[PDB]
């Protein structure tokens, strides 16, 4: 699916 | 006890800016996407795009791009949607929500702001003028007499309309407002009653519009043949 | 744009229903799928995501099928708190998008309205306009014709309507239909007329009045 990065 | 709490009504005229602001309660505010939608009264729903809050990396719908932006605020653990260049177009309930984000991917939105009412138009402010819809004998519908007000040409919403001041609540329907070609915005608030009693009881409409400061009592009574 | 075909648009259902609601994708999305309740004045609440994946704190009446194009939400049996508007939403792909939306809506015995009708007022027509309000009160199902007749003319595009939700008590709606003249069209004719079809009359019931008297 669509993803905007990482966030720890 | 997660929460997002967003900023309160606003009123612009076509073409100015607007920056609307959720704010995180209850989790971690950079461990989740977060989502903009909006809906159009009586639409579905439109995605206008999405925020990183950790990094401030967005994608914001095609549609959109170059006209409004996301960023957020991590000390406040706050986020924020700026659409410019407005238009009528823009009216509706603007919504931030949280995506479950497992694997950091889009999987669905869990936690959802109040809402935003955003109303775009070339209108001012304006107060209603409040009408009686009167009762009367040729009317009559078994022992039921309807009768009303008409709260008429008003801008932006919200009216309030009470009948003598909530102590009649039974048989009250007040109708959602219609946005009038000119405009302006106009809704009915009706009542059933006895037909028996039109000639001794009361009937007052109470009409609120904050965003003018007006307050009005209207006198709803029969109609007298002479 | 990935478009979401939702159907049936609209349902009319019993407590203790099962319900088959559909969402056809335009492309494969996989399980990128979740779906959605909302309520008037309300946000959405996530249902099922991972297109079959019960999101925690949702009745187990509440399931959904599907892996690439062809989605059904169903509850079981429908609960009070069930009728609401449903929504699939795909997020495989840029800009997310979602389907049109399903209102689920308690069925009820057919109840015809009551029709009223209201000339406008003195004060508004000193005021430079005119409108005439006819009410439909307490009636089920939702649909309804309001048509107004001015001297028998019938009339388009002047005219506006708004109807409730459905009555939590008695799962009636009421409607009301509002022609906006200018005085000097109000001016113009002399009997003015509500009529109003729906299945709970045996025949359309007209509401008039003459203008002036």
């Amino acid at each position: 699916a669509v993803g905007i990065g990482a966030v720890f | 006890q997660k929460v997002l709490v967003q900023s309160g009504a606003e009123v612009k005229k076509p073409g100015a800016s607007v920056k609307v602001s959720c704010r995180a309660f209850g989790y971690t505010f950079t461990g989740n996407a977060l989502h903009w939608v909006r809906q159009a009264p009586g639409q579905g729903l439109e995605w206008l795009g999405w925020i990183n809050p950790h990094s401030g990396d967005t994608f914001t719908s095609q549609k959109f791009q170059g006209r409004v932006y996301m960023t957020r605020d991590k000390s406040i653990n706050t986020a924020f949607l700026d659409v410019t260049r407005l238009t009528s177009d823009d009216t509706g309930i603007y919504y931030c929500a949280r995506d479950k984000y497992y694997g950091n991917e889009a999987v669905g939105m869990d936690v959802w702001g109040q809402g935003t009412s955003v109303t775009v138009s070339s209108a001012s402010t304006k107060g209603p003028s409040v009408f009686p819809l009167a009762p009367s004998s040729k009317s009559t519908s078994g022992g039921t007499a309807a009768l009303g007000c008409l709260v008429k040409d008003y801008f932006p919403e919200p009216v309030t309309v009470s009948w003598n001041s909530g102590a009649l609540t039974s048989g009250v329907h007040t109708f959602p407002a219609v946005l009038q070609s000119s405009g302006l915005y106009s809704l009915s608030s009706v009542v059933t009653v006895p037909s028996s009693s039109l000639g001794t009881q009361t009937y007052i409409c109470n009409v609120n519009h904050k965003p003018s400061n007006t307050k009005v009592d209207k006198k709803v009574e029969p109609k007298s043949c002479d | 744009d990935i478009q979401l075909t939702q159907s049936p648009s609209f349902l009319s259902a019993s407590v203790g229903d099962r319900v088959t609601i559909t969402c056809r994708a335009s492309q494969g999305v996989r399980n990128e799928l979740a779906w959605y309740q909302q309520k008037p004045g309300k946000a959405p609440n996530l249902l099922i995501y991972y297109a079959s994946t019960l999101q925690s704190g949702v009745p187990s009446r509440f399931s959904a099928s599907g892996s690439g194009t062809h989605f059904t939400l169903t509850v079981s049996s429908l609960q009070p708190e069930d009728f609401a508007t449903y929504f699939c939403q795909h997020m495989s792909s840029y800009p997310l998008t979602f389907g049109g939306g399903t209102k689920v809506e308690i069925k009820r015995t057919v109840a015809a309205p009551s029709v009223f009708i209201f000339p406008p007022s003195d004060e508004q027509l000193k005021s430079g306009t005119a409108s005439v309000v006819c009410l439909l009160n307490n009636f089920y199902p939702r649909e309804a014709k309001v048509q107004w007749k001015v001297d028998n003319a019938l009339q388009s595009g002047n005219s506006q309507e708004s109807v409730t939700e459905q009555d939590s008590k008695d799962s009636t709606y009421s409607l009301s239909s509002t022609l906006t003249l200018s005085k000097a069209d109000y001016e113009k004719h002399k009997v003015y007329a509500c009529e109003v079809t729906h299945q709970g009359l045996s025949s359309p019931v007209t509401k008039s009045f003459n203008r002036g008297e």
